[PDB]
């Protein structure tokens, strides 16, 4: 017996008693974020959430994890997107996220929306996450710019996607990684992130400290959108 | 080529 704490690269966890044949499975297992306070505590089968509720790890004594449930009914389950799928509950908005992230016009001039800070934060804290549709780099690479504005790497074989209309918050805020802006002196970087709802995607990390309602801008990397190319141009002068 | 590396 005794409890088991498996700890991702990204920071996230997972914490429970492990069954007899030595998986995470039961009702009282529990994923816990980042910030090693906030979680998803309930029903997990061999590590995957099955019905998990918001919670708070109030202390940890010699391993033993003690957690304390939010107020509400709304459960999470794993629910990795698939090329025409992004999410089973779309308006549904990750906890974490939203306690640290909000959406408002952009300060950059004609960017549109921006993505912005709700609490100061020290370096490499994780602020949002990049969840979408997968798609192949094949298909991104072979349409009009006009329909990539929201594509990112995940991998080698891999294209997350926020497609119409789903790059509009009210059709969509389950994550909000993809209404960052782009700066050629960012705050942020996209990072690899295992998420217990969204599967393995990737968030949005500061790179330094960042004061609340400053806004997250991270650099796209990009060949790319004339806007881009300007702001490229913009940058080369003035630096 | 066309998304955010
Ligand atoms: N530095 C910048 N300058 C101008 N537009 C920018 C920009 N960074 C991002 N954008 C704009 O944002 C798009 C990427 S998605 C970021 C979210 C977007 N501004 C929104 O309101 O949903 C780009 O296609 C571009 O239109």
């Amino acid at each position: 017996h005794g409890v088991c704490w498996i700890y991702y690269p990204d920071g996230g966890s997972l914490v429970g008693e492990v069954n007899e044949d030595g998986e995470m499975t039961g009702e009282k297992i529990a994923y816990v974020y980042p910030d090693e306070r906030t979680a998803l505590y309930g029903k997990f089968i061999d590590g995957e959430m099955i019905e998990g509720k918001l919670a708070t790890l109030m202390s940890t004594e010699e391993g033993r994890p003690h957690f304390e449930l939010m107020p509400g009914n709304s459960v999470y389950h794993f629910d990795k997107s698939t090329s025409s799928c992004i999410s089973t509950n779309a308006l549904l908005p990750d906890p974490y996220e939203s306690e640290r992230v909000y959406v408002a016009e952009s300060l950059i001039s004609s960017a549109g929306e921006g993505l912005f800070s709700k609490v100061a934060v020290g370096p490499n804290t994780v602020m949002s996450f990049y969840n979408g549709v997968r798609i192949t780099h094949q298909e991104v690479d072979s349409r009009d710019w006009a329909l990539n504005g929201n594509t990112l790497s995940l991998d080698e074989e891999t294209v997350i996607d926020v497609p119409e209309p789903y790059n509009h918050v009210s059709k969509y805020c389950a994550s909000l990684g993809h209404k960052a802006n782009h700066s050629f002196t960012p705050n942020c970087i996209y990072d690899m992130f295992v998420h217990p709802r969204f599967g393995p995607i990737k968030c949005i990390r500061t790179l330094r400290a960042v004061e609340a309602d400053e806004e997250l801008t991270v650099a796209y990397g990009y060949e790319a959108p004339e806007w881009y190319q300007v702001e490229l141009k913009a940058f080369q002068a003035t630096q | 080529k066309r998304s955010k590396k």
